[PDB]
């Protein structure tokens, strides 16, 4: 994962 | 600070608090204790530019790959700038000077990144000095957050689980699965003792925290 988690 | 955590957290899991006759978890939690600062978000571009977070306070910051910081406040407005060593200066993005040009629109990309793609972590948690992320390193399995207030964060890939590790309270901060936050006092799982969820978790802790301990 590159980034936290998305919505 | 992080040689007081290790501490706390080598007593704790010497005490195998999951083996207990009676494991009375609710017992160790203390509403008093709840961190006032914690990663919202964060994005990952450390092979171009570095790492991009948000607190909960809605604040925004960056640690450039030379070592540098840049902090947007919740105004939108003041800038916090720490050099390699240390040095602070305060800046405005409306009176600041041309040499940072770069970072404040590198700093503005990861904002607005943040702003439409991500979830803020601990949402519904109603939370001192502005922290800057001192360190932080990854794992197959967690990303490590170290704050200059002396606190941990650790947030696991897979359940999306955290934990939030306070030297000064003495207190952990665990959000589980679905997303429900409890706090405890590290001595009050001395005594009661804790899930084996979370006992794997603060086992894993002591390891990511004197990984920690020797980057210094």
């Amino acid at each position: 994962p590159k980034t936290s988690t998305p919505r | 600070h992080l040689s007081d955590m290790l501490q706390q957290l080598h007593s704790v899991n010497a005490s195998k608090p999951s083996e207990r006759g009676l494991v009375r978890q609710e017992e160790a939690e203390d509403p008093a204790c709840i961190p006032i600062f914690w990663v919202s978000k964060w994005v990952d571009y450390s092979d171009k530019y570095g790492l991009g977070y948000q607190l909960c306070d809605n604040s925004v910051g960056v640690l450039f790959n030379d070592s540098t910081r840049l902090i947007l406040y919740n105004d939108g407005d003041s800038l916090q700038y720490i050099e390699r060593d240390g040095t602070e200066s305060y800046l405005t993005v409306s009176s600041h000077p041309n040499s940072l040009m770069k970072k404040i629109t590198l700093l503005k990309y990861f904002r607005n990144y943040m702003s439409e793609h991500l979830l803020k972590a601990g949402a519904n948690i109603t939370p001192a000095r502005l922290p800057y992320l001192r360190t932080w390193f990854r794992t197959r399995s967690a990303i490590i957050l170290h704050l200059s207030n002396g606190s941990v964060q650790i947030n696991f890939f897979q359940d999306h689980t955290k934990l939030i590790l306070c030297p000064l309270m003495a207190a952990v901060t665990y959000i589980d699965e679905k997303r429900d936050f409890r706090t405890y006092r590290l001595s009050l799982l001395e005594e009661y003792g804790c899930c084996k969820e979370l006992a794997s978790r603060l086992r894993y802790a002591r390891t990511m925290v004197d990984k920690l301990l020797s980057s210094r």
